[PDB]
């Protein structure tokens, strides 16, 4: 519990205290304050493998019930967002999915597509950093990322974007990343740049090959 | 002139280098077997000896077919060459398809490349060999197409011979891998 | 006089280090002798210039002196065999590991810092039966009760007694590191999973003659701040050591436990320099 | 071709000796037993040398003396007609560009680029292999 949680943070001489401090006030050299974010920030940052670091997505070190402990520890220091649990004890998977899709897509195109894509692909930001692809992301991870606002990503509080709207956006994302394409081969999910390349390297090559076969050269 | 064959020397020394490549792979496999104590094929893995042996038999049969094609090639007969090499190509393609089917059935019951330490060494040891088999198939197709487009000469004969013992090298490498992975364990 | 023939080797603080230094100086003298002979031969043969009086008569064109070949191929075998014998002797006399040490330190290396453990103390006089923790190992790293942990603003200090048998058990959390104390004239790599890699992560020293502070470096390639993993070793007398161990069993920092025995609480050999960014930085 | 075979056979003998000695001396006296990496490497290096030396020995055992293997041979003994040596060709650089495309597609994980590189490699190797065998155009 909170006792092994303190050990989870404190005895993690490799992971936690060097960057943020045992007071969790934030070491000015390494890490930010870490005093007002709740269990949601911990569950997003650790389960996606982004936490304890030396920033791409990786596999998490701590797996077995020592994520929720550290989350409860961080939350007990100062209040904040919490992880949504099903009324059985687990973390919600299907219950987070909304039923309204048009509203979810409208809100996605308004608030989210500007950085990632129409269909959740990645995007390019300025001076290095980028916005990742949303296909390997989990549903609780979508919710917690939208709640906490990781690096360079805005913080979407629950009072400016309701939980119902968040569930609709989660539904839209999981439908846009899992739906088959009724047109043939998906050319990357971008616009006509792959299409022009395919035209030049497939269609025009076939046409010029047919011309070379039918006509003569001399 | 040309008492020894030059393309032969080249092919033999390159086959030696590829043997060293497979040496690297075998070392990777033999380490991490000494670390798995007990039921060293882990939790979900069970090899299918009822499907692993037929494909080996087809591969040896294809080697014999290729040697028969070489015999047909040493005398200036191109049509027997073509027949025997088409047969060899078909047997090799059947081997590749059987290996892919075993891959599918093994991946949909557990064992994967990112799943365990056994799956990774198994898939890397067998998939590179499969890639070499596909390369041999491409070589067969190119040799046949070349025989179609010009008069049959000793250079064509030499090409057939060097392709043949590349195939034989692939076959002996598979024999070693099979004996090591399905019987010795 | 032998300070110049040591090429910069510090005088050891350990009998194995003294033995290693003797072997080193002997080998250096031998190598200098051979090199001087070969340089002399080359510089002599560079006095066989083409003389203007030399007529249209090329030299003797001899080649192929056969017994000289056997002589010059049989003597280097002699030198290398002698050196190999003495090398084997010294390298067996340098990894002994008697079963009953007096102090056991658990060294842990992680990304750009160290951690020391004080696993067990057992003095041969008859005293000091200390012990470790192990309530938390839940898998190869060792956790103890009195641990000295280094940070980017304070350099970890390892307090050891003088004239005692010491043992080190080396473990790494993430990547390979190196444990080099130059005054030991010895170093060893710190590996993540030493047992599954068939490595001996345990080594002993018989005694430390001198007292005071000594520096320690990392000698691997660890990542960004590989050059910023220094530590310090403080060798005191067993009475100062019992005082320190008691003042540490009473919950107190390393610096306070050191100031309690009239010692400088911070590292005097090396200093915890910032995680620098450059000279022209906006501080 | 006696000296080539003898060279490779000497190499084979030394490599086999070193391999077996290292194998048994790691079976004993080692922290974990057989090392299983250097052993495999030495064994298959011995195999490399054995394959090459055996081929050269079989070639030499059924060949008459060549003008370059016989002293007191004359330069008019080698008079004749050598093989075929290719003049100008531009296919190697295309093969290299295709392989580099596939390698970049493997470095940056892009399966479409890997597939395009593989297709280009097949095409350029076809071009290299068929270069001196295409017949005149059939009009
Ligand atoms: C995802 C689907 C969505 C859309 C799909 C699109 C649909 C595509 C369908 C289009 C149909 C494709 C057919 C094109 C022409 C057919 C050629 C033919 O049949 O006659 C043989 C033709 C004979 O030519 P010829 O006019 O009688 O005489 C020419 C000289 O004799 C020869 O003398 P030369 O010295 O001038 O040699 C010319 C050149 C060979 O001739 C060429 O010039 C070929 C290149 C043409 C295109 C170049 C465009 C720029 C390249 C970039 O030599 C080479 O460079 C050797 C290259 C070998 C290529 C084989 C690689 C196979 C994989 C291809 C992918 O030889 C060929 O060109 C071989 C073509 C490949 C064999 C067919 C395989 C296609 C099967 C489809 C796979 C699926
Ligand atoms: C800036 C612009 C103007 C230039 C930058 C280009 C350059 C710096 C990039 C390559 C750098 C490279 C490592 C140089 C050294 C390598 C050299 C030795 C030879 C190999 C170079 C080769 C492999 C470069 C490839 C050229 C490349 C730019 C082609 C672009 C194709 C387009 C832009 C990709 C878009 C795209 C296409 C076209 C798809 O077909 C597709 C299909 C399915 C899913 C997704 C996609 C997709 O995203
Ligand atoms: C020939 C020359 C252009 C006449 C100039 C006369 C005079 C100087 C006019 C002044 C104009 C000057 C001032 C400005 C030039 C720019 C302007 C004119 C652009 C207008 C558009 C037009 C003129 C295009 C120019 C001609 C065009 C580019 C022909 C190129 C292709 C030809 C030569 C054979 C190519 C063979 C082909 C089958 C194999 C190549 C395969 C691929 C790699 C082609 C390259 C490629 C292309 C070409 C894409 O367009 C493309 C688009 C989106 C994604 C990827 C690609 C891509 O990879
Ligand atoms: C390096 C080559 C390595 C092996 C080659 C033999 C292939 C062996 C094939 C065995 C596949 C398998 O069984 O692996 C099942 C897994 C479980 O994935 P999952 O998590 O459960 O599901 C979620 C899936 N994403 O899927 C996979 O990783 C798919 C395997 C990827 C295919 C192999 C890549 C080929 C690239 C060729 C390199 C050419 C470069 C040339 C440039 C010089
Ligand atoms: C010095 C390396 C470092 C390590 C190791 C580290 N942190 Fe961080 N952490 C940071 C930095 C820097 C950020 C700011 C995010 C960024 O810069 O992209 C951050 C951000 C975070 C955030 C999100 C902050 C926010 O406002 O939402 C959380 C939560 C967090 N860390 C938790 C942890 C925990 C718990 C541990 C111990 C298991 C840990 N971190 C270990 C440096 C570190
Ligand atoms: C360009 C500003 C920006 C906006 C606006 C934005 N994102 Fe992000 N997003 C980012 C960046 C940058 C990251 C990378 C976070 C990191 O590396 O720690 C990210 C990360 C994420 C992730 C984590 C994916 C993973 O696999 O770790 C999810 C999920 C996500 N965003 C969803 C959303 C949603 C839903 C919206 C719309 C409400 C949105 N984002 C709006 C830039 C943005
Ligand atoms: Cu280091």
């Amino acid at each position: 519990s909170s006792a092994l949680l303190r050990t989870g943070k404190q005895l993690f001489d490799t992971s936690c205290v060097s960057c943020h401090g045992a007071n969790l006030q934030g070491v000015p050299d390494h890490g930010p304050s870490l005093i007002g974010v709740g269990e949601a920030a911990v569950y997003f940052q650790v389960s996606t493998g982004r936490m304890p670091a030396m920033a791409p997505r990786k596999d998490p070190i701590f797996d077995e019930a020592q994520i929720d402990a550290i989350g409860a520890y961080v939350q007990a220091n100062g209040g904040g967002p919490t992880v949504v649990r099903n009324p059985d004890g687990s973390i919600a998977t299907q219950s987070l999915r909304g039923n309204d899709l048009g509203r979810g897509g409208d809100l996605f195109r308004l608030n989210c597509a500007s950085c990632h894509n129409f269909t959740g692909k990645g995007g390019a930001l300025s001076s290095g950093k980028y916005a990742p692809d949303l296909a390997p992301a989990n549903e609780q991870q979508i919710l917690t990322a939208m709640l906490t606002g990781p690096q360079n990503m805005p913080k979407f509080s629950n009072r400016q974007l309701s939980f119902e709207a968040k569930k609709d956006i989660i539904a839209y994302v999981k439908v846009a990343t899992e739906a088959r394409q009724p047109g043939g081969y998906l050319l990357g999910g971008f616009g006509p740049a792959p299409e022009g390349m395919a035209m030049w390297i497939i269609g025009m090559v076939a046409a010029i090959g047919l011309a070379l076969w039918i006509g003569a050269r001399s | 002139l040309n008492r020894p064959n030059m393309v032969s020397v080249g092919t033999i020394v390159w086959l030696s280098s590829e043997l060293m490549f497979f040496a690297g792979l075998f070392a990777m496999y033999f380490t991490a077997r000494a670390q798995a104590g007990g039921a060293w094929p882990p939790e979900p893995t069970e090899l299918n000896l009822a499907l692993a042996v037929p494909v080996t038999l087809v591969l040896i049969a294809s080697s014999f077919t290729c040697q028969m094609g070489v015999f047909a090639a040493e005398r200036g007969d191109v049509f027997g060459l073509r027949r025997w090499y088409v047969i060899t190509f078909l047997m090799g393609l059947f081997f590749v398809l059987g290996q892919g089917y075993e891959y599918i059935h093994l991946v949909e019951h557990g064992t994967t490349i990112p799943g365990s330490a056994y799956g990774s060494v198994f898939y890397l040891a067998t998939g590179f060999h499969g890639l070499h088999v596909i390369g041999g198939l491409v070589a067969f197709v190119l040799l046949l197409a070349r025989t179609k487009m010009s008069k049959f000469t000793p250079a064509q004969a030499t090409a057939a011979i060097v392709v043949s013992y590349y195939w034989h090298f692939v076959d002996i490498v598979w024999i070693a891998l099979f004996a090591t992975i399905y019987f010795v364990r | 006089w032998s300070d110049a023939l040591a090429l910069g080797w510090p005088t050891g603080i350990t009998p194995e280090a003294k033995l290693n230094r003797e072997l080193w100086i002997g080998s250096v003298i031998a190598s200098f002798a051979v090199g001087a002979i070969v340089w002399g031969l080359i510089f002599w043969t560079s006095a066989f210039h083409r003389k203007k009086a030399t007529d249209t008569e090329l030299p003797r064109q001899f080649g192929y002196n056969m017994p000289l070949e056997l002589t010059l191929t049989v003597i280097p075998f002699l030198i290398i065999s002698v050196l190999f014998y003495f090398t084997v002797v010294v390298q067996e006399r340098m990894m002994h590991k008697d079963p009953n040490p007096e102090v056991v330190i658990d060294v842990t290396a992680f990304q750009w810092n160290w951690k020391f453990g004080y696993q067990k103390i057992a003095f041969a006089d008859g005293s000091f039966d200390y012990d470790g923790a192990d309530p938390e190992r839940k898998t190869y790293l060792n956790f103890d009760k009195i641990e000295t942990l280094g940070t980017s603003s304070e350099i970890p200090v390892l307090v050891l007694p003088a004239g005692k048998r010491i043992e080190f058990v080396l473990n790494s959390a993430d990547v390979i590191h190196g444990f080099w104390v130059p005054e030991f004239l010895f170093k060893r790599d710190v590996l993540p999973e030493p047992k599954a890699n068939n490595s001996d992560n345990v080594f002993q020293v018989s005694e430390i003659q001198q007292t005071g502070a000594f520096v320690g470096r990392c000698t691997e390639m660890c990542g960004t701040f590989h050059a910023m993993m220094n530590f310090e070793v403080r060798v005191v007398e067993p009475n100062d050591f019992k005082a320190y161990i008691d003042q540490r069993n009473a919950g107190k920092t390393n610096a306070e436990a050191l100031a309690a025995i009239n010692q400088p609480p911070l590292a005097i050999t090396t200093e915890p320099f910032e995680s620098r960014r450059g000279e022209l930085v906006p501080q | 071709m006696h000296i080539e075979a003898r060279l490779f056979e000497i190499l084979t003998a030394f490599f086999a000796l070193a391999a077996v000695v290292y194998a048994v001396l790691t079976a004993m006296f080692a922290t974990g037993g057989v090392e299983w990496a250097g052993t495999t490497a030495l064994v298959l290096t011995t195999g490399l040398t054995l394959i090459t030396g055996t081929f050269f020995r079989f070639v030499a055992r059924r060949l008459d003396t060549r003008p370059e293997d016989y002293e007191d041979a004359e330069i008019s003994d080698g008079a004749g007609e050598l093989g075929f040596f290719a003049p100008h060709s531009w296919w190697p650089i295309l093969i290299s560009l295709s392989f580099s495309t596939a390698a970049v597609g493997a470095a940056l994980w892009l399966p479409w680029l890997i597939a395009a590189g593989v297709a280009f490699v097949i095409t350029s190797v076809c071009g290299l292999v068929f270069e001196y065998y295409w017949g005149p155009e059939k009009h």
